[PDB]
RNA sequence: GCACAAGGGAGCUUGACUGCGAGACCUACAAGUCGAGCAGGGACGAAAGUCGGGCUUAGUGAUCCGGUGGUUCCGCAUGGA
RNA sequence: GAUAUUGAAUGUUGGUACAGCUUGUACAGGAUAGGUAGGAGCCUUGGAAACCGGAGCGCCAGCUUCGGUGGAGGCAUCGGUGGGAUACUACCCUGGCUGUAUUGACCUUCUAACCCGCCGCCCUUAUCGGGCGGGGAGACAGUGUCAGGUGGGCAGUUUGACU
RNA sequence: AGGCCCAGGCGACUGUUUAGCAAAAACACAGGUCUCUGCGAAGCCGUAAGGCGAAGUAUAGGGGCUGACGCCUGCCCGGUG
RNA sequence: CGGGACCUAAGCCGAGGCCGAAAGGCGUAGGCGAUGGACAACAGGUUGAUAUUCCUGUACCACCUCCUCACCAUUUGAGCA
RNA sequence: AAGCAGAAGAUGCGGAGCCGCAGCGAAAGCGAGUCUGAAUAGGGCGCAUGAGUACGUGGUCGUAGACCCGAAACCAGGUGAUCUACCCAUGUCCAGGGUGAAGUUCAGGUAACACUGAAUGGAGGCCCGAACCCACGCACGUUGAAAAGUGCGGGGAUGAGGUGUGGGUAGGGGUGAAAUGCCAAUCGAACCUGGAGAUAGCUGGUUCUCUCCGAAAUAGCUUUAGGGCUAGCCUCAAGGUAAG
RNA sequence: GUGGAUCCUGAGUACGGCGGAACACGUGAAAUUCCGUCGGAAUCCGGGAGGACCAUCUCCCAAGGCUAAAUACUCCCUAGU
RNA sequence: GAGCUGUAAGCAAGCUUUGAUCCGGAGAUUUCCGAAUGGGGAAACCCACCACUCGUAAUGGAGUGGUAUCCAUAUCUGAAUUCAUAGGAUAUGAGAAGGCAGACCCGGGGAACUGAAACAUCUAAGUACCCGGAGGAAGAGAAAGCAAAUGCGAUUCCCUGAGUAGCGGCGAGCGAAACGGGAUCAGCCCAAACCAAGAGGCUUGCCUCUUGGGGUUGUAGGACACUC
């Protein structure tokens, strides 16, 4: 799970809840399948929420 | 999100009201085939200059139309008898061609459906007025001379 | 242990005080206990002089953290916080 | 659940200023006594009650703002009415609504996202996926972040001493 | 190359299990019952792609309980689910 | 004769791809994979060790043509598949 | 000191830095005084009763595996389904003898149908019993022929059957007609390497000699009772010196 | 090197909310850096830091890159202790 | 420059002053597996296609060289739908892969035993271990810094600061930095402004893209006018 537009993927933290108790978690960035150019060819891919708030192309 | 709105759409408006309506109405909608562009796009410059040009020649245009209401005005009378007979009576016919006969009379050429004259010109021989009226945006002064035959 | 009141009654009063404290008891440590005497202000009584809570021994707990009041203390370049 | 992907539209709906709100009801009682910055104050033909009545305001008093038989009609504490009877700044609405930009739910739509372990063609001697077209759903779901509930399915631990 | 007979518990029966102490009254069983699931069924493995379920479709699959057959399976929904 | 240059089952691998922190998991085309399918030699002799393999007589299978004869037409095409 | 020269040396340079010569207070701050406190009162703290520093040996402590041997067990990464459990694909085995189902033909029977009797028929997780498989009883064996057998009897033996070959399921798992069964003679959580010299308030052991002195098994507190800290008791040294 | 009308000096970036991680620093007064989600600036009269935070002052110009020597380590080789 | 065909002791034998054996530098051969790469596979094997040679009357047989995938460039083609793109075809590439020194450096992922005399915050420890990546060293780097003074001027490493300031069921424990003294010493290049052109869409510069001038700066600098 990668975003061809920027190095967003997931990553590793841990979960503390009440009493301070640790454990380890993942983090998942907001990927969404959608249809845009890579290159003038067109394609389906992945990308980011906060990469396509920067007026990609579709 | 604001886009050049490109043509008119209902509440989405006319060609020229580039507005920041929300996305997806737009990208995933509007953008995408219909009409739009993109105001914040640099294409904004684009369609400033366009609808400047477009505007400033359409204005000035009516200025020049004003101008040749003034044109034609000093012309020489008109004089184009519509067969005046019994006195008043004049044989020939009088209607808005007939003034712009009396117009073509040196070259110059004119289109009939200018005329602004409501009731019909009674068929007198004096200082038959012609209010020239060309475009809504500008009317003209005016007043051809009938004549006896 | 107390009828020379420490038991009972009346009037006044808030020492059921602050700063302390020579010495001593008890004690592994932590703590616990008594303490004359000094100063500031009192209460009682004319005065002497007594009063630093119950007639003596039980009625009560560490540190950390947090709350509240006073602070002539510190407060990260300086003034504030 | 909230939010991003994620919106169009009508109707039901919080605001911001535009037109303004009236007797602005103490047992009593001329009408229904909230701002006495002039309380001793004018108005300038132009029609009054008006078969009967007002969008409106009282356990049916009427009011002033006007309506299908209305051309001069008139309170101010003082004939039988008291505290400041508030009668020609422009009051805060005594809190009322209309036409105007914004917010939530129910509605239906679609392109238009997103989805399709539905169909036709091609990639292609391919039941993978993917390009088009159609069709079905549909701003939901799925997925990302956060939040609450449930949760021996799973994990780390505790469960005292004398005797 | 069968000892046999009479009775009684338990289990209907053939079968299966603690290799290497225990072969049974334990397990299974066909039968019965309750409950889930309208099909990208539910349930299950996996993170997810993928699958099994099933190239199956409530006369089918999953789960709980009881266990041929015969007669039956009463009352209580206060509590927990 | 058994197995190869013949075939495929389960299963495995797997170009593109789908998914996944990385390694990798899955899987289409396609391939691998006998324990199966198809497939022409047998009865006598022989030494110290081998024998349907070596020798003896008879066979059969696939393919090839320096060659031989019988036939068809060398585009109203014979033959091949 | 680092560092620079210097036979991996000594020595030279290197004054950054560190400990004392002043303490009191939480601190501002003051200073042989200072803190408390209204106090020039009292009391606490080193006053006044001035040696520390650098290095070496030795005792002991602290962090390091710390004195040496020993756990059951935990966690990370891999290797195993040639045994065994289950499953998939494809082959193969089961001497012999009994019982006699369902249907079907004939005859009778009836209006027709039921039905009745023969013949045929050949079904069964059917019966008896060899191969094969299982392991119920007894004996022997028990430093055995054998790390689970042998001898004589037993049970199934056409089925939910036995069995060959090729494959799949891998341990915070897999399989399980369900015993905590099996997963390479190991299973209430396999095996191998690593963390790892895990930790062990527990058990054992700890090596040459002589001399001086020489105990305790008690109090208090302790998730404390066979452990530990302080006190008592022992020993060595420097002082007070005559307290005992 | 003088002048300083106008222009440029790294945007979904800094920074903030939410939940985490690294800073010796365990959410604490918690500065500073980075991650995932969402929100989201200014352009020299401008911005960031000086351990919450504000003001004055001091220092500095992020959101673009390259940059040797001092430093770490021996499967090796050569000569030695 | 004189014995030598090793270990090893053989005579059946032969080489050596026409310079051996031996030692060093550079070359050639280097079977078959192994990233293994023509295809397959159970390592050390089996069967191929194409080009050219040996060989047969031909079939059979042999020798040499190519034939994996992905990635880059170029060319041809460019379905559906034949604008056009995937997709397909050909050619050119000392291109990648895989190994390694059980070391070192970056990161991504990340335990428990144990200490706390139990135990969950914490510790062990960002250690062990797994994964990716290069280097001979790597990371770091020329200030949106350190610091509060008649101030210093890239990073890195050594002593010191200091077991201090701090953090911490304020327990167990963890724990710095700057000043100071040393080794070493290198500072640079861009984007932006604007100029030039060529870059066409025109909606006449709003964007191209390649160069150069234009430039790398904080008591500001550069574009822009005045200087080699």
């Amino acid at each position: 799970r990668k975003c061809v537009i920027t190095g967003k993927k997931t990553t590793a933290g841990n979960n503390r809840s009440h009493a301070m108790n640790a454990s380890k978690r993942t983090w998942g960035a907001n990927l969404q399948k959608v249809r845009i150019l890579v290159n003038g060819k067109p394609k389906k891919v992945y990308v980011s929420a906060r990469a396509l708030k920067s007026g990609k192309v579709e | 999100m604001k886009v050049i709105f490109l043509q008119d759409v209902k509440g989405k408006g006319k060609k020229g009201e580039v507005k920041n309506v929300a996305d997806g109405y737009a990208h995933n909608f509007l953008i995408k085939k219909g009409l739009a562009v993109e105001a914040n796009a640099s294409n904004i410059s684009a369609l400033n200059g366009q609808k400047q040009k477009e505007k400033k020649e359409a204005i000035a245009e009516l200025e020049q139309a004003k101008s040749l209401k003034e044109t034609l005005e000093k012309l020489t009378v008109e004089l184009s008898a519509k067969s005046g007979e019994g006195g008043r009576l004049f044989g020939s016919v009088t209607s808005k061609q007939i003034t712009e006969q009396l117009q073509k009379d040196h070259n110059i050429k004119v289109d009939k459906r200018k005329l602004e004259l409501p009731d019909g010109i009674r068929a007198l021989g004096y200082t038959n007025v012609p209010v020239k009226l060309h475009p809504e945006v500008q009317a003209v002064l005016k007043v051809h001379v009938k004549e006896e035959a």
